[PDB]
């Protein structure tokens, strides 16, 4: 089981300080807590790899066909007790960087010669040091300031970047937050509109600013919009707000300079005054269709006016179908299962939301969009501009006004709160014997090289793969060096430095020795959700399974220990691994047509993509915890239980969240105590369930239940739907989808006897 | 008299032939000389004639339809009336039961040989406004602007509709009657659009609007929008022009009032402050290091810009005809602002256009308030939607039009196959007219003839109307009655209506051989009418009807209607624009100026446009219609610069000077265009502009010598 494993290394590694001092070591898994001392490498709450012991000659790695990849989350929120990031300054000079492989200056490069010239790790090429940097030695190779500066004592850290690293030269801007509405007849009758308008004048005195100044200056623009685009002039001097309506879709412009885009806390009298006339503003109004696209266009282009980058808050009800470029027809069609076409009804379905796509990155325009369909909404197209931006896309099926409010505002006063950066570029620079080849996350790319990121915050990661070149070395073995080029919330270019190392081996048991299951997961979940918009999906399927197999036919036929042809042997590191194999080839994303909707399946494969490895774990293998047993007045956490409906009793009550639903089952016989302590209602044919709001009635349990609830809450960026459900012939029918251990593909003894009838067939 | 004959004739029915006595046959009509033709004014003021408020009686006979007029026998016992034109025999509406031969109906009386009928059409329309305005300028010629809108806005009927266009680098479509805000769509000033294009991206129906709204209702919106209207905001960079997109503004103008209230009476003001620089409709590239078009720049093939310019505005200006609507251009610049290519649409709709240095002066606010005249009723003077059709009898034919109108292809048995300018018709749409609207009708020859005006418009009341004016003369046989036909000639007359065609012809494909044709008509007619003996030149005498004949053609030749080389191409299209518009009275004073002199020795009188009649003891006042100048005598430049009139002595001299001055404001009031005003004397560097007023035939010669050259040529 899974659970035996989290407990296991949560009670050798939780509550002990891992320090990263050691060149290959294995960090700790991502479900146990522990304190992280920065000691040499990079924390894995910053990047952690799928194995921390690289093979050798490019041969061995085709023999295991263990995957080499590493999940970096560049932005993660470091605790409160773990010390921060620290900012280096190297001048007018800027960061000192090798002449051969453009590396910035790290722990990893040797002085010699006195100090006077250093060796790169990456390349080994020498640099002679700048002067103004040179002069400190000590006497076994050590610079004498080695501990007192950190870019030569710690993984992780920032530099200043000078003027030759922005964009023409010059220094830029801060960016802008515009916010843009959807206010066809949609939105005005479930009242989402006055909603948006009412809660934003509380949330705009939160957008981020920096401690060294006293107001943001990130500025504010206003839009909205129905097949026809309304922009909105709130200059500082305005005592009534200008609107100006555009009908030129197709050849979208800006119609307006300095009456847009102004700091918050000059007009804000202007602004306020604004937010309360657009609800009674489109009152009646009739019109259905909308546009979509040259709303991006349009956000896309008051960007590139103020010459700025900035974040797109996108507000959306149903299918954009007024005739415009990006005109989104009903395009769902039986074809999925051997369609060998079925990548199609993952795609946008004009060529242009690419193209657009490219111009908001191009310019530092991000957008994250919150869409609240009701009906088929195509989330393959809609999604590819907020996901190819590094944005994020906020879905609620069949939004009701008196249940999901709570959800959509506490998604909302998160994505303005992100800590975020601007205008971001990622490249990952490798040592000789390897390079960066692929790359999976929100991300788009020209060059096979860099990695451009419009907006990045603290929740998105990005995952890459490694694969072999030439030949790695024992005695230096592997290292990587990760650099995010960005510009900040106050408008200031400045690198992210994460440097890790990591040691090779000619053995192929010290491969299988350092894997973790939850990064290894991550990659190939990922890996096969790119792959659906080329390959069928049995295709994929088939490439998933035999090379799990073959990696645990490879353990067993090469180096382990001679065991009987009935037994499967699996090692420390690998327990798992065919768990949650088995339980990504059971999400919907990899499977068929019945009950299961086309934009949820294009929803969970655009959320998996950006996923840290903790959230991956944690979508996979949800997390369940029994109520009832659980005694008040006692330590928080209850131990999780393993995800099967073998462990429940009719009588129980359990809690199951995956990150972005939560689940709270009552079993029939379910006792009435407790019902009472939490639902307010004596018995359990007393509670409804399509009220599934927060229940604050109660004192022992009612408390108690929430407190865990919140917990778990406390780590997750997305806010999770609470769902209420009981046991006999009610809705549980999805909540059976997300126990993931059920056959519902094949069971886990099944997939066992499967890897051991090919662990044979690798005759060795 | 016949001058008596000339000038009743003309009050009363607002017409001026150039003969009021016709040959019969058709040869001796073309060598004749000069066409058949007249001025004609639809709307002449009459205060004394009184509407009927009736509908007008028109013949049973399709093809001819002529309303009920003097000229027809009427047998009061039958009550029966003989269309004089087609003979046909037509009966009485029973409302007509108690005619008698003491008590009939006015139309069949001769004095109300023109008269007014009050039609029983049916929709009262409102009157439609609607502003385009330019803020590609300074606030000081802006906020005068802003004042000058308000007022026309406190004038205008509370019935009316009025709407809002404001253009920069991009064009604006004000909504009215926004509350606790203010929206405006806004367009591309770099894409044309059509009227079925605005009319759904605007969001309207078929056939008052949120654009379009009362004046009653909206004046405090508007008022407060029109004092809150700053300038283009987009910032010009050195060397360049302001990014004015005038072309793209008026189209959407004339597409907005296709869509809401077309076929109805409708102003289109469009106020610009300088040339269009972006397309379409461009006049000049946007860098400043490219000149405004020249006369010279548009003759050397070097304007890159006009023929594609003139094109656009071309095509706008048909569509606003069609529909029924007026343009009007207030121009107001430094330097030219592509009146050139713009002239097509206040020519075609009979608005109007009024150029000027900027807004702030007292020339334009002056002459902006005069276009809301009102009558003593309370009324404006102005005119919509008008339909002019002619009738003649079957021995003449309509050969066409020139002035502001548009044809309407009515082919008929009054259409001539020689057709001359706007022809091929007998029916014309002016779709904005005045009582000063003036056009000129020719004709052609194949007992007196017959020719009848109607003209349908609706009166700025609302009321539509329909204008009849009919008149008669008396035929002839020129092989009997030179002298009877001679005795007719309306010199006055025949000059317009020659220099009417001459300049037809230079807007045409012609070059300077306009000067060569208009000297071999003048030789022409002086070899049929003067009196002399072959080859002796002081033989040749004048008859006193056709004197002045020879000198009108003179200060025609050169006016600089025909000589624009000395004029900028927008100033040249500005007094064309004005000429084919006015009256007889007016368009003399264009040709041949007025000049006055003031002295000590007699009362101001007038005297002639040579050199003989500028003396150093004599102020002069000269007379074009387009500027007054007050030219003060070296001697009097003396007295005046001493400061003799300060001086109680000299009562009389203080006297002397304020007499042309009291009759210089005079003018500065009544005339509609407020000309250009001038204090200059002798030695002046505004004397410039009087001594330039005062094979082909003759280049630039004097009085004299060119009636010298006239001479010996018409004796050979
Ligand atoms: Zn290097
Ligand atoms: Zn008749």
């Amino acid at each position: 089981s899974p659970i035996q494993v989290i407990e296991n290394d949560r009670a050798s590694r939780g509550g002990q300080v891992y320090a990263t001092n050691t060149r290959g070591q294995i960090p700790p898994l991502v479900t146990t807590d522990c304190m992280i001392q920065d000691q040499g490498n990079a924390s894995p709450r910053f990047i952690r790899c799928t194995t921390y012991c690289f093979p050798c000659t490019s041969d061995m790695a085709k023999q295991a066909q263990i995957p080499l990849a590493a999940v970096i989350k560049p932005f993660a929120t470091i605790p409160s007790n773990e010390s921060p990031l620290y900012l280096v300054n190297h001048g007018e000079s800027g960061p000192v960087r090798c002449n051969r492989c453009k590396a910035y200056m790290c722990p990893f490069m040797q002085f010699i010669e006195g100090g006077r010239r250093y060796q790169c790790g990456f390349c080994n090429c020498v640099n002679d040091v700048p002067p103004f940097y040179f002069q400190h030695l000590d006497h076994i190779g050590r610079r004498l300031d080695h501990y007192e500066k950190p870019e030569l004592s710690l993984g992780s850290y920032e530099y200043v970047a000078t003027l030759d690293y922005c964009r023409k030269s010059k220094p830029p801007n801060p960016p802008a937050f515009i916010f843009m509405i959807d206010v066809s007849y949609s939105n005005i009758k479930n009242g989402l509109v006055k909603l948006i308008c009412e809660e934003l004048k509380t949330m705009l005195e939160k957008i981020p600013k920096e401690e060294q100044e006293e107001t943001s200056a990130i500025r504010v623009g206003f839009i909205t919009y129905n097949k026809v685009l309304h922009f909105f002039n709130v200059k500082s001097n305005l005592a009534q707000p200008q609107m100006m309506v555009v009908t030129d879709v197709g050849e979208v412009f800006v119609p307006l300079l300095d009456g847009f885009l102004v700091n918050y806390q000059e007009s804000q009298s202007v602004i306020h005054n604004l937010l309360d006339q657009i609800p009674d503003m489109f009152a009646d109004s009739n019109e259905n269709e909308t546009v979509f696209a040259p709303v991006i266009q349009a956000g896309m282009e008051a960007l590139k006016a103020a010459d700025c980058p900035g974040k797109l808050f996108i507000f959306h009800s149903s299918l954009p179908t007024a005739e415009a470029p990006g005109k989104l027809k009903n395009r769902d069609d039986k074809k999925l299962v051997n369609t060998d076409k079925e990548k199609i009804l993952f795609q946008p379905q004009t060529n242009v939301y690419d193209s657009l796509a490219k111009d908001c990155v191009a310019h530092g325009c991000s957008v994250t969009l919150f869409l609240f369909p009701s009906q088929y909404v195509d989330v393959a197209s809609l999604g590819l501009v907020p996901q190819l931006t590094g944005g994020t896309l906020y879905k609620y099926n069949n939004f009701q006004m008196h249940l999901d409010r709570q959800q959509f505002l506490n998604d909302l006063r998160n994505d303005i709160e992100k800590k975020i950066g601007f205008d971001a570029i990622m490249r990952v620079r490798t040592s000789t014997g390897f390079r960066a080849t692929d790359f999976f996350g929100g991300i788009l790319m020209n060059n096979t090289t860099d990695v451009e990121m419009a907006a990045i915050d603290c929740d998105k990661a990005v995952t890459v793969e490694f694969k072999h070149d030439d030949k790695l070395s024992e005695d230096s073995g592997a290292l990587i060096q990760c650099a995010v080029l960005y510009t900040t919330i106050s408008g200031q270019r400045r690198l992210r430095i994460h440097n890790l190392g990591l040691n090779c081996s000619s053995q192929l048991a010290d491969l299988y020795k350092s894997c973790e299951t939850d990064a290894l997961i991550n990659f190939f979940a990922k890996s096969a959700f790119k792959a659906v918009l080329h390959q069928p999906l049995k295709v994929i399927r088939e490439i998933l399974v035999n090379q799990t197999a073959h990696m645990l036919a490879c353990y067993r036929k090469n180096c382990a220990s001679p065991s009987a042809a009935s037994q499967l042997i699996l090692p420390d590191s690998m327990k798992v691994l065919p768990v949650y194999m088995n339980c990504l080839l059971k999400n919907c994303v990899l499977l068929s047509r019945p009950e299961i909707s086309t934009d949820e399946r294009a929803y969970q494969r655009q959320l998996v993509m950006t996923m840290g490895v903790a959230d991956s774990q944690l979508f996979f293998y949800p997390q369940l915890l029994p109520i009832h047993t659980l005694d008040v007045k006692s330590t928080m956490l209850p131990a999780a239980v393993r995800c099967s409906e073998s462990r429940l009793s009719e009588e129980g009550i359990f809690l199951l969240a995956n990150g972005l639903h939560m689940f709270l089952w009552l079993g029939v016989s379910s006792p009435p105590e407790l019902i009472q302590g939490i639902f307010n209602v004596p018995s359990f044919a007393h509670i409804n369930t399509d009220m599934t709001l927060l229940p604050e009635v109660g004192n022992p349990y009612s408390q108690q239940l929430r407190m865990i609830m919140g917990i778990i809450q406390q780590k997750r960026p997305y806010s999770m739907k609470l769902t209420i459900v009981k046991q006999r012939e009610q809705p549980e029918m999805v909540f059976r989808q997300f126990l993931v251990e059920d056959k519902g593909g094949s069971s886990y003894v099944d997939f066992l006897c499967c890897v051991h009838k090919e662990i044979c067939q690798l005759l060795n | 008299t016949y001058l008596e004959f000339i000038q009743q004739n003309e009050e009363r029915d607002g017409v001026r032939f150039s003969w009021n006595v016709w040959p019969s046959s058709r040869l001796e009509a073309t060598r004749m000389v000069v066409p058949v033709a007249a001025l004609f004014t639809p709307l002449k003021e009459r205060p004394d004639l009184p509407p009927i408020q009736y509908e007008p009686v028109l013949c049973s006979r399709t093809t001819c339809r002529a309303v009920l007029n003097p000229l027809c026998q009427v047998d009061y016992r039958a009550k029966l009336w003989a269309c004089n034109f087609c003979y046909q025999r037509n009966q009485f509406p029973p409302s007509y039961a108690g005619i008698s031969e003491l008590n009939q109906p006015a139309e069949l009386l001769p004095q109300f040989s023109s008269i007014e009928y009050v039609v029983l059409r049916g929709p009262q329309m409102p009157l439609i406004f609607l502003y385009v305005v330019d803020t590609c300028m300074e606030d000081e010629d802006l906020q005068a602007l802003k004042e000058s809108m308000q007022m026309s806005l406190s004038l205008l009927p509370p019935t009316a509709l009025v709407g809002l266009i404001t253009f920069g680098r991009m064009v604006q479509v004000h909504e009215l009657g926004c509350e606790g805000i203010s929206k405006s769509y806004v367009f591309r000033g770099t894409k044309d659009l059509s009227a079925k294009q605005l009319q759904e991206m605007l969001g309207l129906s078929k056939v008052s609007n949120r654009f379009l709204q009362p004046v009653q209702k909206i004046d405090m919106n508007l008022t407060d929008l029109l004092g809150e209207l700053q300038r283009d905001p987009w910032p010009v960079p050195q060397g360049k022009r302001p990014l004015r997109s005038s072309g793209v503004a008026l189209s959407i103008a004339v597409g907005l009032l296709e869509c809401t209230f077309p076929n109805t009476g409708a102003r289109i003001m469009m106020f610009i402050g300088g040339p269009a620089t972006q397309g379409p409709g461009m006049v000049v590239g946007d860098e400043l290091k490219t000149p405004i078009r020249s006369w010279h720049d548009i003759d050397k093939d070097n304007a890159k810009y006009v023929k594609k310019g003139t094109k656009h505005f071309e095509a706008l200006a048909n569509r606003a005809a069609t529909t029924g609507h007026v343009i009007d251009i207030y121009a107001c610049a430094l330097d030219q602002t592509g009146l050139l290519e713009m002239k097509c649409c206040p020519n075609l709709t009979g608005g109007y256009m009024v150029m000027g240095d900027s807004f702030n002066t007292s020339l334009f606010k002056q002459t902006f308030q005069r276009v809301f005249t009102k009558d003593m009723h309370g009324q404006f003077k102005m005119g919509f939607g008008g339909t002019l059709e002619i009738k003649t009898s079957r021995e003449i034919k309509i050969s066409g039009a020139i002035g502001p109108c548009v044809s309407l292809n009515s082919k008929g048995p009054c259409v001539s196959e020689n057709e001359i300018g706007t022809g091929g018709t007998c029916q014309w749409k002016i779709c904005g007219l005045s009582p000063t609207t003036t056009l000129a009708i020719y004709f052609e020859v194949v007992g007196r003839g017959a020719i009848q005006f109607v003209t349908q418009y609706q009166h700025s009341s609302g009321q539509r109307r329909i204008r009849v004016t009919t008149i008669a003369r008396n035929w002839a046989d020129a092989q009997t009655q030179i002298q009877n036909i001679a005795a007719s000639f309306d010199q006055e007359a025949a000059a317009i209506l020659m220099a009417r065609l001459a300049i037809y012809r230079a807007e045409t494909e012609e070059g300077p051989d306009v000067l060569r044709w208009l000297d071999r008509q003048l030789i022409r007619l002086c070899q049929k009418f003067g009196e002399y003996h072959k080859d002796d030149p002081s033989s040749f005498r004048f008859s006193e009807t056709f004197s002045l004949y020879p000198q009108f053609m003179f200060h025609l030749r050169r006016s600089s209607f025909l000589q624009v080389f000395n004029n900028s191409p927008d100033e040249s299209s500005y007094y064309r624009h004005h000429f084919m518009r006015q009256d007889l009275t007016q368009s003399l004073i264009m040709i041949q100026p007025i000049l006055y002199a003031y002295s000590f020795s007699g009362p101001p009188e007038p005297v002639l446009l040579d050199s003989s009649s500028i003396l150093a003891d004599r102020i002069l006042l000269m007379d074009t219609f387009f500027q007054i100048l007050i030219y003060h005598g070296e001697t009097i430049a003396q007295w005046r610069k001493s400061g003799y009139q300060d001086m109680p002595e000299y009562e009389n001299f203080r006297h002397l000077l304020q007499a042309p001055v009291d009759d210089a404001q005079e003018i500065l009031h009544s005339r509609f265009p407020m000309p250009r005003y001038i204090d200059t004397e002798h030695g002046g560097s505004q004397a410039r502009f009087l001594l330039s007023k005062v094979p082909i035939l003759t280049d630039d010669v004097s009085l004299q010598v060119f009636m010298d050259h006239l001479k010996k040529l018409a004796v050979s």
